């Protein structure tokens, strides 16, 4: 139902790199930066990436974000057991003149 | 800022025109209509700030 | 930012909504708590933002004037009430300090949240 | 702006001020900039 579309659940082996996609139009993705939030199951969401390039110090280097035109990709990388979380892509929207968010992807840690 | 700065404030309602170099800290609601009001903002009195 | 929030509430459809978000360990006059709800499987959903000073607020374009967000500086709380109550409303309501720059802009630290089932 | 002067060993004891003449030198200036219309002294 969200304006920004994300995969429902992406899984990967521990150590592997997992890519989460966020697709939309240039009004909110092209015109405004994409950011990625993560919330662990049962916990309040913590900032992962904001403005696509900087991170809040604690985040390890594996988490990176890229924005190309109307698309965005967050390569989580270095999959660990605690990666399992809901991932949301967020951006300002000029048509709605407010924050809009993605559908959310459930990261899964495989055996 | 990216969100669009909203913190800066300006007063649009005042009981008189201040002389040069005046500052006021109280931001009590300024009454516009004839009926006085007390407490919170409402009819005939809006927030000056 | 301890981030105090009210408990989970299930008053049923056609009833009322109560979401108090208490600031703690910080200055509330410069820190607001904008509201975001999560629809199950639909990710984060924006509902509105508040300004503790003056009293200005902004609501979601999808949402009508029925949503009511206010702030109390003396008790350092953010009060959110939604008049509408339908099956789609069922969500967890999270309020976050809005980053920095006098803290009205973009979400950083969400609180525990309030699961409302309708 | 505060100007001050002090006359010592005044021998006008009973009630009244002397029939003298002196000026008050400038002492202090500060930008307080607030509405003042009333004042009171302070005892100790
Ligand atoms: C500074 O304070 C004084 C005292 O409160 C104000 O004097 C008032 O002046 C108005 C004239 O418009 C009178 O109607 C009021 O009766 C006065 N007050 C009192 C208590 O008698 C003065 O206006 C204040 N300065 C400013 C710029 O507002």
């Amino acid at each position: 139902q969200s304006v920004l579309t994300q995969p429902p659940s992406a899984s990967g082996t521990p150590g592997q790199r997992v890519t989460i996609s966020c697709s939309g139009s240039g009004s909110n993705i092209g015109s405004n930066t994409i950011n990625w939030y993560q919330q662990l199951p049962g916990t309040a969401p913590k900032v992962l990436i904001y403005r696509n390039n900087e991170r809040p110090s604690g985040v390890p280097d594996r988490f990176s974000g890229s924005k190309s035109g109307t698309s965005a990709s967050l390569t989580i990388s270095g999959l660990q057991s605690e990666d399992e979380a809901y991932y949301h892509c967020a951006a300002w929207d000029d048509s709605l003149n407010g924050p809009v968010f993605g559908g959310g992807t459930k990261l899964t840690v495989l055996g | 800022k990216v969100s669009g700065n909203y913190n800066y404030l300006y007063r649009l309602f005042r009981k008189s025109n201040l002389k040069p170099f005046e500052r006021d800290i109280s931001t009590e609601i300024y009454q516009a209509g004839n009926k006085p009001c007390n407490g919170v903002a409402g009819f005939n009195c809006y927030f000056p700030l | 930012v301890q981030l105090v929030q009210s408990g989970a509430e299930v008053k049923k459809p056609g009833s009322s909504v109560k979401v108090s978000c208490k600031a703690s360990g910080d200055t509330f006059s410069s820190y607001t708590f904008s509201w975001v709800r999560q629809a199950p499987g639909q990710g984060l959903e924006w509902m509105g933002r508040s300004i503790p000073i003056v009293g200005k607020a902004i609501y979601a374009q999808e949402f009508q004037g029925r949503v009511t967000i206010s702030a109390d500086r003396s008790t350092t709380t953010v009060y959110m009430e939604l008049s509408s109550l339908r099956s789609d409303d069922t969500a967890v309501y999270y309020c976050a300090r809005d980053q920095s720059g006098f803290d009205f802009f973009y979400y950083d630290h969400w609180g525990q949240g309030t699961l409302v089932a309708v | 702006k505060i100007y001050s002067k002090h006359t010592p060993i005044l021998v006008r004891e009973p009630e009244d001020l002397p029939q003298g003449f002196s000026a008050l030198e400038p002492l202090v200036d500060l930008p307080i900039g607030i509405n003042i219309t009333r004042f009171q002294t302070l005892l100790a």
